[PDB]
RNA sequence: GGAACUGAAACAUCUCAGUACCUGAAGGAGAAGAAAGAGAAUUCGAUUCCGUUAGUAGCGGCGAGCGAACCCGGAUCAGCCC
RNA sequence: GCGAGCUUAAGUUGAAAAACGGAGGCGGAGCGAAAGCGAGUCCGAAUAGGGCGGCAUUAGUACGUCGGGCUAGACUCGAAACCAGGUGAGCUAAGCAUGACCAGGUUGAAACCCCCGGGGGCGGAGGACCGAACCGGUGCCUGCUGAAACAGUCUCGGAUGAGUUGUGUUUAGGAGUGAAAAGCUAACCGAACCUGGAGAUAGCUAGUUCUCCCCGAAAUGUAUUGAGGUACAGCCUCGGAUGUUGACCAUGUCCUGUAGAGCACUCACAAGGCUAAAACCUUAUGAAACUCCGAAGGGGCACGCGUUUAGUCCGGGAGUGAGGCUGCGAGAGCUAACUUCCGUAGCCGAGAGGGAAACAACCCAGACCAUCAGCUAAGGUCCCUAAAUGAUCGCUCAGUGGUUAAGGA
RNA sequence: ACGAUGCGCCGAAAAUGAUCGGGGCUCAAGUGAUCUACCGAAGCUAUGGAUUCAACUCGGAGUUGUCUGGUAGGGGAGCGUU
RNA sequence: AGUGGACGUAUAGGGUGUGACGCCUGCCCGGUGCCGGAAGGUCAAGUGGAGCGGUGCAAGCUGCGAAAUGAAGCCCCGGUGAACGGCGGCCUAAGGUAGCGAAAUUCCUUGUCGGGUAAGUUCCGACCUGCACGAAAGGCGUAACGAUCUGGGCGCUGUCUCAACGAGGGACUCGGUGAAAUUGAAUUGGCUGUAAAGAUGCGGCCUACCCGUAGCAGGACGAAAAGACCCCGUGGAGCUUUACUAUAGUCUGGCAUUGGGAUUCGGGUUUCUAGAAACUUGGAUUUCUAACCUGAAAAAUCACUUUCGGGGACCGUGCUUGGCGGGUAGUUUGACUGGGGCGGUCGCCUCCCAAAAUGUAACGGAGGCGCCCAAAGGUCACCUCAAGACGGUUGGAAAUCGUCUGUAGAGCGCAAAGGUAGAAGGUGGCUUGACUGCGAGACUGACACGUCGAGCAGGGAGGAAACUCGGGCUUAGUGAACCGGUGGUACCGUGUGGAAGGGCCAUCGAUCAACGGAUAAAAGUUACCCCGGGGAUAACAGGCUGAUCUCCCCCGAGAGUCCAUAUCGGCGGGGAGGUUUGGCACCUCGAUGUCGGCUCGUCGCAUCCUGGGGCUGAAGAAGGUCCCAAGGGUUGGGCUGUUCGCCCAUUAAA
RNA sequence: CACCCCCGUGCCCAUAGCACUGUGGAACCACCCCACCCCAUGCCGAACUGGGUCGUGAAACACAGCAGCGCCAAUGAUACUCGGACCGCAGGGUCCCGGAAAAGUCGGUCAGCGCGGGGGUU
């Protein structure tokens, strides 16, 4: 072994509470551990960004059920 | 040897060449698809070669 | 005739360098010199030397690095003979 | 100094003094790969960008000093080597010419001649024997700042041969010579010596001196024919600008899958019932790569509803890129190590002062200077040794105190 | 009689000479609990003193605050020799 | 040029290896070498120049440029061993002829038996199981020889048990002369602790009047040479070869020196009733003597002449071609690494570690990638998967159909994590957005790269439309830069116009996988070693630890007929000591001398003897085993360098 | 939002779901109804789909009861942990302050809010 592979600094890159220019990318995942909620537009690599500038704001019931949208 | 190959595309009046692979596997000679380079239109490509 | 350390963070092309060195000829100097040229204005008008053009052009495992000439400004300016 | 401009170089003329000398250099427009356009320009078929001017038009240039950089020995000393042209065979390694030397004793080959290959004579051969010179160094010892930079006593090898030795002479540097050790080539030969290239190179070592003030690090990340070295960040400092943007703490919000805890999936696993045993139920458990769950904390934003003083960028100079311990959390190890590798906090590095007998790391506490002044921290108060042989309820009679455990009493 | 425990006994052998730092300590100088009183640092306080910075005033000075452990290093003021 | 070989000439000269003499010297031509062959394969310059292009109005000039024909040499085919060699592993060209064998060769090894000694790791003779013998890198013998090595025995000895007495030269004392290596400074003790872990110099405690002198050799990690061992340096040098590169030398084709001619000519021209005389441009054998080389004669090397003699247009030499070329030469020969080597690793992806942000090491724990898919894309539209039970045709645990349950227990091209049931899974229709030009904004990185990306243009594709397309559910499927190939384009293109060449856009060439990649192009070895450094780093020793080692204790199964504990103590557990093999890397590489012996010793006690005990399966005696006890004592020899161990022969005991 | 009820479409996002079950009927919805063709089944008008009444609330669906199941879920007490401060040689553990789960019990629920329309009491 001793193998290993490089670090992907995966997130929520920007959490609820933080304004938002336009194309800001703001979680990071391997899937859909997000699902972009209104405003939101998500990548190929499933990252979604903003669309729209203004704050950003977390719809979560979870279990897969988290949502991200961008109010003006 | 290899198997699949980088095969080129000339336009008809053979202006350009997009190069894409294909490969022997499925493809034993078929390659016509189209695209637009310095005509307006995408036109037809033979990607004989 | 003609190095090698060395640089190239190795090392062959490259550089170090036509350096060091050997050998020949000669003088108070020597060399060179009176355009089958530079050059791109149908200009220049022998040779040598300084400034400059200029690290420009360019050469280079296009790498380390190597690097002009013309124009122009001065020092000195004689062209003579088969 | 002059300033939207600034200034010479070579030289010329003077020199107890400096002036002339505009060839030339820098600023003035940029974009482009370039043609080329031009405050616009490249990409392109037009519109999206990059660099650029407007705007802040940030003023440049000739000198002086100084910080750095470059190139050249480039802070000083220091290689083993390499190359060039020489000097050396008077040592030694061989050759050649020519001369010379080897006491003495032992043995008795042929050939030649007689009696029958054998006996006798005779003869005087030998890389023969012994042993002096001489040549050589076999073993111990002595000598070991020697009597001597290779010897001495004693012992030993040869000693007519492949011998020793004089003179003269020839052969040398990757070359000679070598009955072959890489031996000898003028007392250090796996390539002599001298002069030179030449201050070779040196990522390696050591060394780098007058004083005071101020600030103050790093041993980390990535890259590397890289790992003890460099590049760029990270951290230090000096100046300019900005102007609280810093920092801690509080509120609000969001994100997380650890501790714990659980079996709901995966692996495992404990006693039974059930049954062609997988499955199934009651009961029972572990899990870094298991999760129905899941804190404490932690990170980003916003505020400051609150105390503070840092921060940010831009330009000059750096060094550092070997870390060490302790505690907590892990891996590796044997739940070893003053072990090794990470996270994290603090100390040490760079830290003085009191405590811990002693003691970088531990506990206290960050030294501007002076005092024969006062309160305290940790730690202490019997004598050493500063300070209650302090007070009150016990506990242990073991010197336990002042070195462990399973286990026994 | 099994039990919880507090302090102790055994378990308990290493190499030059012993020891808690030593003396000595139970007629506490051990101990657990409390409470004082003092010792005790270059920490803090007092008086004097000077630098770094910054505000505040007059054409470096002086006041108030504040700061001053220090390796590589960066900066600054100065002393000595020809 | 000249010399040596050699004033020699195959019974001689050169090289190589065996190494008198004796009997001998087996097998294997596959590779390598070499010697022959030389049907065919390939192969340089040169001869040829068909064609492809520029540039001019053109004549013409000019850049490329094939086919065929071109030597040696290599591939191919024989052979060669007193050529390099090979003659073994529960197919290779063969597999060991004689002879020898525990060897100078034997690891296991002190092999087994015998010999010799009281005792024999040695030695000798047999045996053979030859790790890992062997036939001219010679095998088996050999008399004689050896300052050769090994084993034995005689002889005599101070080698020794075990030293004593004597001599002389030192050594010591006095007078004369009088150095040296060394040297931080010294007002320089013992223990025990402590500190970089071996203390005169730090702590406590003990001891010690000041100073000499003759002695000894424990300490001052004493002295001496900036460790010759080990590691490091993109140090060096010597040596090696099928590392690389060249190259003296050497072989080979063509051109010149270099020529007449006959002779066969694939061919040239004007020549003539498909034709041949004048004639060749050459090639080819063959031959010739004026070039040249060489030799003999009074004139030694050289020149002349030679009645002369031989070779001969070759040989030698000049240029150029291609091959051979460790003989020479200049160099290359990676790093990490709980010391170097060996093994492993070097880039990208996934998980844990990673301590609930991102990040985070290890030669830590697990596994994948160097691709695929003309549809596994875009779009439009449509289906829902495992698995179980009941029932069923040849099948039955599981083909296939049929019902019931069925937030998924399936699937997603490959590895896993995330994700997914309103689909990314499955199945068709259409077509290519697997587009060109751009890139607001961010994520990430020291850079450089990398990731995601709304929307605009030109134009497409699917859908009735909203809309979705600039690749795949996602994360691996990859290499800057240089130097070049191919297609466009019309920017530079040196006087001008062109062209040669260059630039740009597209694309191709990389296990450069040591994967940020030193050159286009590179292996060993050093014990003849050299330099510079390192306690940054091994071998010793000390230290820390104590796995392993040594020891003790608890339990108690059984053994002990009986009876656990007189003794012994399974399977398990707890400690101690630091003597073993280690680990670790802390002081020491400007030096800490290392194993065994000898000489001196001193200490512990886990006690071999001796002394005092308890229990005993202790009658006695001799014992066993445990306790207290460190005063003293603990033998001599054979084997081996040994420690050790074995043995002889004794001991209170070894 | 006059009272109910139906068809649909949202917010919510198992305290709403399952099962047992009962009411429902031409009003709404639903099966049945036929198929050469629109249109379709990799076979079937089962599915889409096109032409409609009867019939029937069977099935599905809507709506009520329902605490067997699932779903949620305290308090309390712990586990753990931020800071502080300690002990054990060690594995390990304690104390002060404050934050504090998971599992289980107690207990909670077969929901809750819109919007448009259709038909009822005529
Ligand atoms: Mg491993
Ligand atoms: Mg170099
Ligand atoms: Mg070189
Ligand atoms: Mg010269
Ligand atoms: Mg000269
Ligand atoms: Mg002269
Ligand atoms: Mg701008
Ligand atoms: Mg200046
Ligand atoms: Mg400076
Ligand atoms: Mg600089
Ligand atoms: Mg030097
Ligand atoms: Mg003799
Ligand atoms: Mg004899
Ligand atoms: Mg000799
Ligand atoms: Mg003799
Ligand atoms: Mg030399
Ligand atoms: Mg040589
Ligand atoms: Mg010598
Ligand atoms: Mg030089
Ligand atoms: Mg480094
Ligand atoms: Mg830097
Ligand atoms: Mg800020
Ligand atoms: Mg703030
Ligand atoms: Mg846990
Ligand atoms: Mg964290
Ligand atoms: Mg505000
Ligand atoms: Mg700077
Ligand atoms: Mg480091
Ligand atoms: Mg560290
Ligand atoms: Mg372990
Ligand atoms: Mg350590
Ligand atoms: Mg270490
Ligand atoms: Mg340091
Ligand atoms: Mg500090
Ligand atoms: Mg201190
Ligand atoms: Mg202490
Ligand atoms: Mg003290
Ligand atoms: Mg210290
Ligand atoms: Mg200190
Ligand atoms: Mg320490
Ligand atoms: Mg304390
Ligand atoms: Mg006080
Ligand atoms: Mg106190
Ligand atoms: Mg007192
Ligand atoms: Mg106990
Ligand atoms: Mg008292
Ligand atoms: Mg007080
Ligand atoms: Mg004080
Ligand atoms: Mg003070
Ligand atoms: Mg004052
Ligand atoms: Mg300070
Ligand atoms: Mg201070
Ligand atoms: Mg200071
Ligand atoms: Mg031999
Ligand atoms: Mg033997
Ligand atoms: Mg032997
Ligand atoms: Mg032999
Ligand atoms: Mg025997
Ligand atoms: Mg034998
Ligand atoms: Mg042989
Ligand atoms: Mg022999
Ligand atoms: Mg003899
Ligand atoms: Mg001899
Ligand atoms: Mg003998
Ligand atoms: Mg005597
Ligand atoms: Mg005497
Ligand atoms: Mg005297
Ligand atoms: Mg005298
Ligand atoms: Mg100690
Ligand atoms: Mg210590
Ligand atoms: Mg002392
Ligand atoms: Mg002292
Ligand atoms: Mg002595
Ligand atoms: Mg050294
Ligand atoms: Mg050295
Ligand atoms: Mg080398
Ligand atoms: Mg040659
Ligand atoms: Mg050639
Ligand atoms: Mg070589
Ligand atoms: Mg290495
Ligand atoms: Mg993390
Ligand atoms: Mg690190
Ligand atoms: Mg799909
Ligand atoms: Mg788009
Ligand atoms: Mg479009
Ligand atoms: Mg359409
Ligand atoms: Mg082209
Ligand atoms: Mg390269
Ligand atoms: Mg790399
Ligand atoms: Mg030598
Ligand atoms: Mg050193
Ligand atoms: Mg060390
Ligand atoms: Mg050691
Ligand atoms: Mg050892
Ligand atoms: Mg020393
Ligand atoms: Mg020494
Ligand atoms: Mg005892
Ligand atoms: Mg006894
Ligand atoms: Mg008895
Ligand atoms: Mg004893
Ligand atoms: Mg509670
Ligand atoms: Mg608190
Ligand atoms: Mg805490
Ligand atoms: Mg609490």
């Amino acid at each position: 072994n001793g193998r290993d592979s490089n670090p992907k600094y995966l997130g929520v890159k920007k959490f609820g509470g933080e304004v938002v220019k336009a194309g800001n990318i703001l979680v990071r995942q391997r899937g859909t551990k997000f699902k972009a909620g209104q405003g939101v537009g998500m990548g190929r690599d499933h990252t979604l960004f903003a669309l729209s500038d203004g704050k950003v704001v977390f719809i979560n019931k979870g279990k897969g059920a988290r949502f991200i949208s961008i109010e003006a | 040897p290899r198997i699949i190959v980088k095969m080129e595309s000339s336009a008809g009046t053979g202006f350009y060449y997009t190069t894409t692979k294909n490969r022997r596997n499925t493809q034993a000679k078929l390659e016509l698809k189209k695209y637009d380079p310095v005509a307006k239109k995408h036109v037809v490509f033979r990607e004989k070669k």
